[PDB]
RNA sequence: GUGGGAGAGGGUGGUGGAAUUCCCGGAGUAGCGGUGAAAUGCGCAGAUACCGGGAGGAACGCCGAUGGCGAAGGCAGCCACCUGGUCCACCCGUGACGCUGAGGCGCGAAAGCGUGGGGAGCAAACCGGAUUAGAUACCCGGGUAGUCCACGCCCUAAACGAUGCGCGCUAGGUCUCUGGGUCUCCUGGGGGCCGAAGCUAACGCGUUAAGCGCGCCGCCUGGGGAGUACGGCCGCAAGGCUGAAACUCAAAGGAAUUGACGGGGGCCCGCACAAGCGGUGGAGCAUGUGGUUUAAUUCGAAGCAACGCGAAGAACCUUAC
RNA sequence: AGGCAAGGAGGUAAAAAUGU
RNA sequence: CGCGGGGUGGAGCAGCCUGGUAGCUCGUCGGGCUCAUAACCCGAAGGUCGUCGGUUCAAAUCCGGCCCCCGCAACCA
């Protein structure tokens, strides 16, 4: 509808859902995909192969908008961050880098007991 | 809880009872699953093992939905109980009573209970003083069905939210 | 189980303190905007410390990265 | 069933072609230990074959035990209390068990009359790539396949 | 004293990014969140995710250690300032000025309270959702106090090395940090680990002693009763400090050992499950039992290892009722 | 390409009250 | 006396409301599990919807009486 042809893509990965945002050059995001988008409804929301899926029909989009030319950054630690990138790879979209920007507090404010218990 | 919906039929005459409850006869399959899909809602058959296979012309989907809220509706309504003791706090007693208006609120019922142990003196007494005191605070959110009966080592009370 | 290099002995005799020595610090983190460990390091423990000092300073000044994204991994 | 990888029976095989599978085919009809019973029912369905679609039966029941091969399906094992159908491969004489077992178990679902003649339908079927044991095995692979989401729970 | 060192030692004044949250701005659409599963929850007023900027408040990732420091509580961004303690070399000055410490005075986490401020996250209570027999819990969603500051209090704690402080002595080896040296090895002061003698109830300790001593102070003299009562003192309170007895029990205890045990670990095994085939449970009947009747339904057998079992032969017999 | 190791993941380690 | 609302397997609750369609939990029975009990799972039984009756093709359902339950207005109490 308005097109690119480049520019990124955001796994954001977490243990409930694998979801990846794909944006131009800039920062404006075009063409995003979840578990939800793929059905898988509770916990294989959040399955590799779920992710993988999610990652795919987020690529399908993005060629619906001539995109080849997509960096990867994977946000967060999730199970299906691996899958996610090895789907990209596998797609058929020029694939510039595999950078790795997980937001890590640079000992930030105290997390909920869960994540934390750890001390 | 599940009927054969349009063409899940083979019950070969139908009793065409609509989502209204109107009689159209004893149509034959066909005719009605025609009239089904022109009318948009679906010949449910809810008696297909009776005098004319009940042929109920609702979308059956849709039916099936309408209960399942129906039924989530009737859950959300339960009992609620607030054990006092013999001697009271009153900070405790207020927080209590709030609770128990909180609950009448929300449709739910308050079994008011003391907890008594032997010291049967004036511990009844004390009970009333206490479940009687509470149902007076709260009488626009619950009146009580029973009243502070001793339950021995307890005293139950049972304050019932006033409109349902 | 880790022998590849010491990033002591790879650099030649140089100010620590120095941290406007900006190019040679760089060889300290990793790849990430991150210090190297006394492990990988291999500097005196003190000598190690004063260095993760001096980064520090670096970092707060602007001239060395406080973090990174890790590439192609 | 512990130590070793327990050894798989090699058979005589078929001693009116030569064929194992076939021999295979015979033991898995054969309820009761009548053998010479359901060999009759074999070759009996074998001739019905010829009759029908004239090829020799032999490479016809290959070709239907190939269609109905399943590669990948579920089994079950529970985690976190859930039970998962965990969506695993098949190995291949497993696999090629399966099938024989399956196709048996059509020959008997199926309302036709006599032995012989059921297991022959059957058989055509499968080489078609329609009837029961196909549908079976399809299924099979759909529940891989919706169930593609545990798949890294594997053994 | 002089010279030199290390250090998250303490305080005061600043600042630096990551992160989170919150809002403005975009770009964009059907969910995100969450979990063992889910559900409440938020979202079309457009979230979640993504970029840009701002507002904050807390806390300091990597270094990081098994590390350093303090007397202990404790202490981590970085910088500056004020400053404590300490270690070493020289052996230079002083000459016994020392060690301890009832009481005293001071510190003293966390929570707590008082007053004022702030408040992003987290988060008791509390409101929800699940979970469950129940759920005032573990799990999830929110959420106030409180975490943060200033000022005041409170003073407890597994305030633990569960080890009072000082000095002398009595094998080493090891790794470490730190200081001097004539520096592949010496010599100081820390921090660990392994061990000579010795000790110890063993465990273990073992030059950083729990060994040998000497100095001194604290405390113990069975467990409950009980850190309770009573009094006293302190405290805004919450409480704390000081601290019994009557009665009661003939144990409470520690350390090991042998087992047994565990929804501890590892290595193993069995038709133990899986894979497969065929059944029982459903039907009738055959029995044996349980139970109930009866004049008696003889007695025995009890989860596997009782129940088509003693019975390998009950019409009378057998047979015991 | 294989050899391991050290690290970082993330998955899995569900639940399940009692006793002469 | 008024008016309101109610009445469902043994107990608590949905349905009425939308004329055809009786669920849910607790208990009762039987079985399974277990060493044994609880819990757990499985079945089984069990309601004509106060009633007279009407409807209507057909009512738990719509209508009323009567019976009640419930609160309040109410004198002697
Ligand atoms: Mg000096
Ligand atoms: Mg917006
Ligand atoms: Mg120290
Ligand atoms: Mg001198
Ligand atoms: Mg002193
Ligand atoms: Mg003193
Ligand atoms: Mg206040
Ligand atoms: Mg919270
Ligand atoms: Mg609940
Ligand atoms: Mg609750
Ligand atoms: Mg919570
Ligand atoms: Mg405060
Ligand atoms: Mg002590
Ligand atoms: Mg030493
Ligand atoms: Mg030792
Ligand atoms: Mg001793
Ligand atoms: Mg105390
Ligand atoms: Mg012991
Ligand atoms: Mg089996």
């Amino acid at each position: 509808k308005r097109q690119v042809a480049s520019g990124r893509a955001y796994i954001h990965a977490s243990y409930n859902n694998t979801i990846v945002t794909i944006t131009d050059p800039d920062g404006n995001p075009i063409t995003w995909s979840s578990g939800g988008v793929i059905g898988y409804k509770g916990s294989r929301k959040g399955t590799p192969y779920a992710a993988q899926l999610a990652a795919l029909d987020a690529a399908k989009k993005a060629m619906a908008y001539g995109m080849q030319s997509v960096d990867v950054i994977v946000r967060g630690t999730g199970a299906g961050r691996e899958q996610a990138i090895r789907a990209l790879q596998a797609s058929g979209l020029q694939v510039k880098s595999i950078v790795d920007d997980t937001p890590v507090p640079h000992n930030g404010c105290r997390p909920k007991k869960k994540f934390r218990k750890a001390s | 809880k599940e009927y054969l919906t349009n063409e899940r039929i083979r019950a070969k005459q139908v009793r065409v009872v609509g989502p209204d409850g109107k009689q159209l006869g004893i149509m034959d399959t066909r005719e009605a699953l025609r009239l089904a899909q022109e009318m948009d809602l679906d010949l449910v058959l809810v008696g297909p093992n009776a005098d004319p296979p009940v042929a109920r012309i609702m979308d059956y989907s849709k039916w099936r939905y309408e209960q399942q809220m129906a039924e989530k509706e009737a859950r959300k309504t339960e009992v609620k109980s607030i054990k006092f003791r013999v001697k009271i706090d009153e900070h405790d007693y207020q927080t209590k009573l709030g609770h128990i208006k909180r609950f009448l609120q929300e449709g739910h019922k308050v079994k008011v209970t003391i907890m008594f142990r032997g010291r049967e003196v004036a511990h009844p007494e004390l009970g009333e003083r206490i479940l009687n005191r509470v149902t007076e605070d709260l009488k626009d959110l619950a009146v009580v069905e029973m009243k502070p009966e001793m339950l021995g080592r307890d005293m139950n009370m049972l304050l019932a939210p006033v409109k349902v | 189980p880790s022998r590849k290099a010491k990033v002591k002995a790879t650099l030649g005799e140089f100010d620590l303190r120095d941290y406007r020595n900006v190019e040679v610090l760089k060889r300290f983190l990793s790849e990430t905007g991150k210090i190297l460990p006394r492990r990988r390091t291999g500097l005196s423990a003190k000598e190690q410390r004063i260095l993760a000092k001096t980064i520090k300073r670096a970092r707060i000044l602007g001239l060395l990265p406080f973090t990174e994204k890790l590439v192609r991994k | 069933a512990r130590r070793r990888r327990a050894e798989v029976r090699q058979l005589q095989p078929d001693l009116v072609y030569g064929d194992v599978l076939v021999t295979a085919f015979i033991n898995k009809i054969m309820r009761d230990g009548k053998k010479n019973l359901a060999a009759r029912i074999f070759y009996d369905a074998c001739k019905i074959i010829q009759e029908k679609t004239g090829q020799e039966p032999l490479k016809v029941f290959k070709q239907a035990v190939e269609n109905v091969k399943p590669r990948m399906e579920v089994r079950s094992r529970r985690v976190g209390g859930a039970n998962y159908q965990v969506p695993m491969e098949v190995s291949p004489r497993r696999q090629q068990s399966l099938a024989l077992r399956w196709l048996v178990q059509a020959a008997n679902q199926r309302p036709e009359r006599r032995a012989a003649v059921r297991i022959a339908h059957e058989l055509m079927d499968a080489a078609e790539g329609k009837g029961g044991a196909v549908k079976k095995k399809e299924d099979v692979e759909r529940m891989a396949e919706a169930n593609r989401a545990y798949a890294h729970y594997r053994w």
